């Protein structure tokens, strides 16, 4: 009835995003007004 | 802006032994009127670039030139003010050189006074630096003077000065005239001679109209003292200069 194949490829990218870390050690002012300045 | 953090403050030092706030000062003198000063074999010369942004301001009184004791003088380039601020400093430490010493100030021992005290602002934390760059000279003793101001303290004899944003430009006719005569201008050449320029370093600011100021200094035509000018003497200049350049 049928003589075809198929051939179910993984043609398709893919991809899994949880690139969780750790650090931010962004951006850290312990001298808000430089206290006394002085 | 290569340091992000090291230019919130004064009183620092970056990784390169540099301090940056100096160097974004002179980036507001370069936004200001030309100003020069030429040394000639009696005395100087001061000129300025002084804009007008309207038709509705007085000629002529709302000059710009600072007269120091008699014998020496000061122009700005940049934030007036702070300027102002700093002439009226130089115009009474003079006399207490005078009321210890008896002799009119002289000017490398003005300067001294002046470009040691700015060095001061450029130390400490709780004080912004001066946004001017200023020239100065005059008579004494030992002949004529001229120096130049500039924020990070510095000072250096010139003969001839020139700030502002015609600075790349009035650099040129300045070394000019400084080959042609060696053997040093007279103060009735030089004066017409500084009107050429400013009027060829308008040529940034070809838009606007303006004026012109001038003060001079030299014992012929004055007998050793400061004084602005009048009359034909600075008329003719302009009538000189402008003829040149057309």
């Amino acid at each position: 009835g049928g003589k075809h194949t198929f051939n179910n490829e993984n043609v398709s990218a893919r991809l899994g995003g949880a690139s969780i870390a750790v650090q931010a050690p962004a951006q850290p002012p312990p001298y808000s007004h430089h206290h006394h300045h002085h | 802006s290569i340091g992000t953090g090291y230019d919130l403050s004064n009183s620092v030092f970056s990784p390169d032994g540099r301090n940056f706030q100096v160097e974004y000062a002179v980036k507001a003198v370069e936004n200001g009127t030309t100003s020069i000063g030429i040394k000639c074999n009696d005395g100087v010369v001061f000129a300025v670039e002084k804009l007008i942004t309207s038709k509705l301001l007085v000629p002529q009184k709302n000059v710009k030139i600072q007269v120091v004791d008699r014998h020496i003088g000061c122009v700005y380039s940049g934030l007036i003010p702070d300027g102002r601020h700093l002439v009226n400093r130089g115009r009474e430490e003079a006399a207490s050189f005078k009321k210890l010493y008896k002799t009119p100030i002289p000017i490398p021992a003005f300067a001294d006074r002046l470009g040691q005290y700015v060095q001061a602002h450029t130390l400490y934390n709780s004080v912004r630096p001066f946004g001017v760059s200023t020239i100065f000279g005059g008579v004494d003793k030992n002949g004529a003077h001229l120096y130049m101001l500039e924020p990070s303290g510095s000072y250096w004899g010139y003969k001839g000065a020139a700030t502002g944003k015609g600075r790349q430009s009035a650099k040129a006719e300045l070394e000019k005239l400084v080959d042609h005569h060696p053997e040093g201008l007279s103060a009735r050449e030089a004066v017409k001679q500084a009107a050429k320029i400013i009027y060829l370093a308008h040529e940034d600011n070809k838009e606007k109209d303006f004026e012109l100021e001038i003060s001079w200094c030299s014992l012929s035509e004055t007998n050793g003292l400061h004084k602005f000018v009048k009359g034909d003497l600075l008329q003719e200049a302009i009538d000189f200069a402008q003829k040149e350049i057309n």
